[PDB]
């Protein structure tokens, strides 16, 4: 049997010829919404249940954003560039913070911890009471902080001191990474003198697993206020964080104005992640970061290589067809 | 008609011509025709059933922190692409030079098999429909297209 | 006995059936068994002979410090046994369809040496065991094995 | 001089033989002699146009400083390296496995169409060559020659 | 037809097989000399027309080595360890600026910017006069300093200071990296209580996208002057870079004798780039690292694995033939 | 011929077809002990010869673990996370020195240098005697110190100082890198001030091919001594490394308590580095990391992946096995 038989399929060869009939193996996807991945648990945001909340906000500790991570597989990274909603001004970048919920939402299992790591009172630098903002409301509106920090402000004796050592425990359970998450605070002149007792540039450190940092408070000139609670300060602080490697310590080395860690990150495994953009409408079998979800029609397809998660159509170069017929062979 | 081609029915698929003087008799082997949509089942399957694992990012490579990494990862990510295309292309491609080059012994395999079931009476050239000494109606036809 | 098979001796492994009036006579071509020992065994040393570098650890990277770097490494050692393991199943794969579509060359080629040595004397069909038109006794046999 | 070979003329790498009482007409079928060539052109042309992306340096990267990072960069193009051969040379052996099996069709299809010309008188044995029942002169062997 | 026959070609399956005539797919290639890659511009210097100039000269605006850079698409490594050829000391080995150039090469498109980032009369630490040198001589032979930076002397009140604090604001256009060349002016005792009023050893830091940096002066006992204008000095800079992903700001730590930001680098895109050697003659339609240029005689070719940009052979581990003829067939 | 012929092997095109004999391509290897690789010299501990040492107080230069380590090709990573057994008590997870041991390992040749990089004695900071110490007994049960540093201890005028700075020499030939060692001693205030003059926190830098980093010492508050000799001490040490790659000096800044550099390692060439666990029992063709030494009966291995050193079967991801025979003809 003949049938009017232009296709044309390739061979390794012979290089291309005519046949009366093929198969295509490869499909052009469509850009479509993100999905949940079928079947595996797909995480959107940190804590779906933290309204007014962003992954920001959940990863520090916000007043009113604690809460519980659901454990997920598969995690779609929504911000690039992560941000604040509330709280105290943060200068987010002066260090490494914003990317602190992204190193999270690569963790399979992610809690915070249910104990303070350190004792935030009784501390070097002598007696502390802890700070509180009005800028950072609590469940019953009163004045918070950040649950992952406490802002240390000396009781009494407010006077300069020399850099003090803090050796950050190892608290989460082992096979756990430990994030822990510290900083500083700093005012002008005035309120340096009046609230630490010391109004030069206060110097910080911190090492965990050989790296180590350093920062330099600045006193006064502060930039403008934004990602905030609304209420205007006059200082503002700096935020950052340690990863402690399974089964060690880390050590912070401060002066006046320091953030001690208090609650802290305990997380492991791993979850699979890819680029992409929440909401996260029905379900599909392959989340790819190019074209959202597809529900792999043909086994290959064409066009732009992405990442991508799930039972996905493998990318090629060219479109793809199998010869089904024999050979062109023309009425003669 | 049966030999060339022409705009008719293609239903059958049918690998073989009829021959005969009993005006044009017509029957076809429909075990020949499901033998060759299964194989060609078969080779579609082994194609789609290939499976590669995935690609995504580093857990602990953050943005911008860690730029200089992620510039290799993209890197691999993209070459590993061009490997696995190119595995696939030569799979494909193997698989159709096979199809291609099949065609000739279903056609001869079809012939030899008219010669097993009506006898060492006749040769053929050219097309080499077998041709028989003796003459065959639609019911032998059916027969022999049948077993 | 010889056709179609039973629970018999396949020690010679033998690639053609026997002929003739003279009861059953039996003889084997030794030079086809060992081509066809020889044969499968160029065909495995050519895959045993298969060699690609082997992965090891950078030896810069030191374990925590460099934790980010090692995460892709990781990635690449576990693409790229993907990579290499497909290439070996597609060298394996494409080994054993040629093997496997040998078979009816080795019989038909073992067919026509027969028609070689015989004469233009006979045809057969289905299995299609060569048939004289004359007795030949063991001794033949012997000599038709032999060359 | 025409059956198994001597240290002759090659120029036009004929595929078979002459045969007839009439001296030893000699013709070339240069339709097939072209398609060999053009046969061989299109598997060397589907070789030569495999095309890969090429490896670079990564731009972030900076000697020394960056120098864990750099020694992962090799380690991926010299694993790239063995991949990118190992598929070529796939490729190349596949290509060559085919040419070399191509041998008997070529020889066996040429065989054929001769006996299509001539017609059902004659059959051979060994090298093949078909032998007519008639006296065939080198005008009729030049017209066999050009179909 | 048979002929000669002893060229072995190799099969997937049978191993090595005698054939009448093989096709060579593979060549050797021999060094040669790197080349234009053929169509694609090349970029062999920052600055081909900034005569008398090396790349970092180029990289640092040092005076004279101002001009344009040319966009390009292909680079040459030429210095694996750039060098300086003028201007002031520079304490090389100390930071991570030689490797500037190197970075800078691998941006397809590279600007220097048209306005100063910071002010730097007027800035923290008070008023300043901005310090030239005799080493650093300008297009009317006056005295100048590096493009890049200025150096920051107090033109009054020369007295120690605390650690201040600059934002380096963004300057370049959205997707463009913004590299801010910064560093830091040291002399022996009795200079540094003339010139900037504080003889002990200053602090400085940096930090941009999380990556942050600290260093202290050195005072006296200055390592013997190299690759610099010829004059004699009696102190030194610390030249180093920040590199400042597009929409981010940036920030620089210091007390006295900083060389504060002026014009920064703006950058897009990328170049390939491989290692190579200057100059470049002619074309080639491959570079390749180990080879120079390439013409691609053949689609594949033995010798030693290398990066390479271009329309180039395959590297392949065997010479590789194709049959072109049937196997061999003894003339019998 | 035809026989019983359910062995099962698999076609690119055709699926699963039934055979009348195979030969199976892969194994599954079964774990067993690590091995010296067959003819190829294999690294256990950096020295096999100091007897009662570990490889991080070979690396450290402690007394009595001096010695030669062989030059090797292939290397086992027997410690992941390496300590100390005597001298002076190190706080060891305040930098990145517990990975100095796998950094040397790593290395095809490494020796220990002749001659003090540094002459410590006279150096900035003041004439200096040496110190010992009781923890670290020498080859006559003096009181010794690690060879790669020396102790810096005032010999008059036990005042406060300002960051002093060494430019460490590279004193290995062309191709070797050459690896520092250097730290820092601390004390509680008490023996601070009749040890260095300065009972205040001391700061610390150090730089090396852009590489920077910076510590601050701890005064008195110290963690428990582990992994040293076993005399109680009231100081402890902070031990770190720099690397210099071949041709480059680096830098170190101090205050007091300066443990400054003596004996440096210089290395090249790379090790083959597997992970895996010592002693070597006997030899074996192929050392793999999960499985310890294999012989390589079949090509293909199935089973778990990891990285390996030697004649190794390669990992495929399911059972292998040619056709031997025909398809299976039933008997009709
Ligand atoms: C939300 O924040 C408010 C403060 O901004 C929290 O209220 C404070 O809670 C502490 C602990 O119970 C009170 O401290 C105690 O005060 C008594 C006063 O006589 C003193 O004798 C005790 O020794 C102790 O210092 C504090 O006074 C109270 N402040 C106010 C204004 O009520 C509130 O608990 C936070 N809510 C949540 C859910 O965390
Ligand atoms: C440093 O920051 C503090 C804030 O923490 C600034 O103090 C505030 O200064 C404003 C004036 O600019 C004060 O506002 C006035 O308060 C009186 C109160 O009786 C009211 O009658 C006036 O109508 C007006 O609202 C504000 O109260 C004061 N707050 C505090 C906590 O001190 C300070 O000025 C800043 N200094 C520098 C040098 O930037
Ligand atoms: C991949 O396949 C899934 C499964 O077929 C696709 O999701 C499904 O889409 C249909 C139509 O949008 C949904 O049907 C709805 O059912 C409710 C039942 O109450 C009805 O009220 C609505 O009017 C509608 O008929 C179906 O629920 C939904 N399945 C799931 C699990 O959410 C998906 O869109 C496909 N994705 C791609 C990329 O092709
Ligand atoms: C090359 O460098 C020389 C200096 O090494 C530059 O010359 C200087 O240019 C500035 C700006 O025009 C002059 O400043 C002005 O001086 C007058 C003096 O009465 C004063 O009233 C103004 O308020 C201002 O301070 C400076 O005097 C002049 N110095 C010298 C020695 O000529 C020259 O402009 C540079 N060339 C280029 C192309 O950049
Ligand atoms: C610190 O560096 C300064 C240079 O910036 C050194 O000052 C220079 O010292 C030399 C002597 O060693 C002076 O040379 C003499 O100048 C007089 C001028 O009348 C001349 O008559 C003599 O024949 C000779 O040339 C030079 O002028 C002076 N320059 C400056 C700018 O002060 C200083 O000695 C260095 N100090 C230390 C502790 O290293
Ligand atoms: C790759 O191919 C190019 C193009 O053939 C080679 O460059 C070419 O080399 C020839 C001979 O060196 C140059 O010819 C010259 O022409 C001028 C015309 O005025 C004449 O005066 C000279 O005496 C000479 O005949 C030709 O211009 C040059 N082409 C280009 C674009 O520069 C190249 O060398 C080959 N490279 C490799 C690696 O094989
Ligand atoms: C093992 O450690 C002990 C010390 O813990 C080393 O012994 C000391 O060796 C030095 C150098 O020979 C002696 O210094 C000299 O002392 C004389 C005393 O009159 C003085 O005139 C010289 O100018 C110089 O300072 C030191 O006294 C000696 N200490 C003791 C207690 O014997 C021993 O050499 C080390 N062993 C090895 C193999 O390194
Ligand atoms: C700082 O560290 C030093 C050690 O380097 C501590 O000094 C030691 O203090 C103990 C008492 O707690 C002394 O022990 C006593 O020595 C006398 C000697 O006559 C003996 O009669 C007593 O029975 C008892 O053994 C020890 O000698 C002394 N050692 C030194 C070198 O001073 C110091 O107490 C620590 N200070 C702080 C604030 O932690
Ligand atoms: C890989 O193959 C090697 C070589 O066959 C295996 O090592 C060999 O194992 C045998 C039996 O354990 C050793 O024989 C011994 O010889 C001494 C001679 O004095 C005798 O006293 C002992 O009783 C025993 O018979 C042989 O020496 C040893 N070869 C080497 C070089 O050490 C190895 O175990 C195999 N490894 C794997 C993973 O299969
Ligand atoms: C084999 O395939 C090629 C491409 O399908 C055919 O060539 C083209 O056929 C179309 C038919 O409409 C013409 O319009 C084009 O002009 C042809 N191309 C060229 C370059 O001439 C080719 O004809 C097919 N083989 C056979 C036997 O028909
Ligand atoms: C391969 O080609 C055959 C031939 O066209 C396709 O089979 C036909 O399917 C239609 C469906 O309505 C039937 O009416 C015809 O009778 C079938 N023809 C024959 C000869 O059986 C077959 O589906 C194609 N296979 C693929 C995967 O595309
Ligand atoms: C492939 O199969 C053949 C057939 O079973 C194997 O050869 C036999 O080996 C035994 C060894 O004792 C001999 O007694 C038989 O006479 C041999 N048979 C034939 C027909 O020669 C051969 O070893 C197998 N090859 C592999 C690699 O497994
Ligand atoms: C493949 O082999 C043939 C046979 O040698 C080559 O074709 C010959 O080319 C010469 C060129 O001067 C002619 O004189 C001969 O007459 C040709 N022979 C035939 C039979 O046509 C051919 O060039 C080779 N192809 C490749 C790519 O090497
Ligand atoms: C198949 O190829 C091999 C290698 O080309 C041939 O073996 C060699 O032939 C040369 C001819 O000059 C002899 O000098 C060598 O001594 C032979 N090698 C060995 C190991 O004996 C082999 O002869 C070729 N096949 C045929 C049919 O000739
Ligand atoms: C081809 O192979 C398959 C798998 O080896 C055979 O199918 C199975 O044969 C066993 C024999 O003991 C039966 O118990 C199973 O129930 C069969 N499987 C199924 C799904 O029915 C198949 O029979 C073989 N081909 C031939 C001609 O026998
Ligand atoms: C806070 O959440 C409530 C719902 O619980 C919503 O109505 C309100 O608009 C949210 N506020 C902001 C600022 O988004
Ligand atoms: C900061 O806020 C003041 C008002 O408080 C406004 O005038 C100024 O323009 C703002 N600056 C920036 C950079 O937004
Ligand atoms: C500077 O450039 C001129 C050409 O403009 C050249 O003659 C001179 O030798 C160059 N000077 C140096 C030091 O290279
Ligand atoms: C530094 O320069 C002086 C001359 O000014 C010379 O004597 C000394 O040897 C030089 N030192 C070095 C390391 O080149
Ligand atoms: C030290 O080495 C000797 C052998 O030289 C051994 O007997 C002793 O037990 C070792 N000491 C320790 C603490 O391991
Ligand atoms: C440290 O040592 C003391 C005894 O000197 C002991 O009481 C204390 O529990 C030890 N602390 C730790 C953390 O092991």
């Amino acid at each position: 049997t003949s049938s009017n038989s232009p296709h044309v399929v390739k061979t390794a060869t012979q290089g291309e010829v005519n046949v009366t009939g093929v198969i295509p193996l490869t499909t052009t996807p469509t850009k479509s919404h993100f999905a949940n991945l079928k079947g595996t648990e797909t995480r959107g945001k940190l804590c779906p249940k933290c309204l007014n909340c962003t992954d920001l906000d959940v990863a520090l500790g916000r007043p009113k954003c604690t809460g519980k991570i659901p454990s997920a597989r598969v995690s779609i990274l929504h911000e690039v560039r992560p941000v604040t909603s509330g709280c105290f001004p943060i200068m987010h970048d002066r260090t490494k913070i914003r990317q602190l919920p992204n190193l999270l939402r690569g963790y399979e299992h992610v809690r915070l911890s249910t104990h303070n790591v350190i004792n935030a009172e009784d501390a070097p630098g002598g007696p502390y009471k802890i700070g509180t903002s009005g800028s950072c409301p609590n469940i019953t509106n009163g004045n918070g902080f950040f649950a992952t920090m406490a802002w240390a402000v000396p009781d009494n004796k407010k006077t300069a001191t020399n850099p003090l050592t803090i050796e950050v425990p190892y608290v989460c359970t082992e096979g756990e990474d430990q994030i822990t998450v510290w900083g500083f605070h700093s005012d002008n002149e005035t309120q340096m003198a009046k609230l630490y007792g010391d109004s030069k540039p206060q110097k910080f450190t911190s090492s965990a697993n050989g790296v180590t940092t350093h920062y330099v408070s600045q006193i006064g000139g502060f930039p403008n206020q934004t990602e905030d609670g609304g209420l205007p300060q006059s200082g503002r602080i700096v935020v950052d964080y340690m990863v402690q490697k399974s089964g060690k310590t880390g050590t912070i080395t401060y002066q006046r104005g320091i953030l001690l860690p208090q609650k802290v990150w305990c997380a492991s495994g791993r979850s699979k992640v890819i680029k992409g953009s929440l909401p996260l409408i029905g379900e599909a079998d392959c989340l790819h970061e190019k074209y959202g979800g597809l529900n792999k029609s043909k086994p290959y397809y064409t066009g732009e290589h992405a990442k991508a998660i799930g039972n996905c159509p493998i990318w090629v170069k060219t479109p793809l067809k199998l010869a089904n017929g024999t050979k062109y062979r023309p009425p003669a | 008609f049966l030999e060339g081609g022409w705009e008719g029915m293609i239903a059958g698929w049918h690998g073989y011509t009829s021959h005969g003087a009993h005006g044009v008799a017509v029957a076809a082997d429909l075990k020949s025709t499901q033998e060759a949509i299964n194989k060609i089942t078969k080779n579609l399957n082994s194609l789609s059933e290939l499976e590669v694992k995935n690609l995504q990012r580093l857990s602990g490579a953050m943005d911008e922190l860690h730029n200089e990494i992620l510039e290799l990862d993209e890197k691999v990510d993209d070459l590993r692409a061009d490997t696995i295309s190119s595995q696939i292309e030569l799979a494909v491609l193997l698989s159709n030079e096979g199809i291609i080059n099949s065609e000739d012994e279903h056609l001869l395999a079809l012939e030899r098999k008219l010669k097993k079931m009506l006898g060492p009476s006749a040769v053929e050239i050219g097309n080499g429909c077998f041709e028989t000494k003796h003459k065959c109606n639609q019911t032998c036809l059916d027969r022999i297209a049948a077993g």
